């Protein structure tokens, strides 16, 4: 988790959306 | 001039709607008229 890692609401603020994944990680 | 809720802001003339919260970025003196990355006017200097 910790190695592998990346305004988002920004683009938001213009029509972008990212949906939650239906499987967060807990339950992975 | 209103802040804190949504208004169709027309300032300068320019216009948009949205809700104005308050200011950091502190304008290089001269500057007026703020953008971003989209630059979809992130600020703006009342200037009444
Ligand atoms: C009645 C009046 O003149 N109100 C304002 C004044 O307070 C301000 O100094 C000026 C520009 O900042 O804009 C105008």
């Amino acid at each position: 988790f910790n190695k592998v890692t990346l305004l988002i609401c920004a683009q938001k603020f213009n029509g972008l959306t990212v949906l939650p994944p239906l499987l967060t990680d807990e339950m992975i | 001039l209103v802040k804190n809720k949504c208004v169709n802001f027309n300032f300068n003339g320019l216009t948009g709607t949205g809700v104005l919260t308050e200011s950091n970025k502190k304008f290089l003196p001269f500057q007026q008229f703020g953008r971003d990355i989209a630059d979809t006017t992130d600020a703006v200097r009342d200037p009444q």
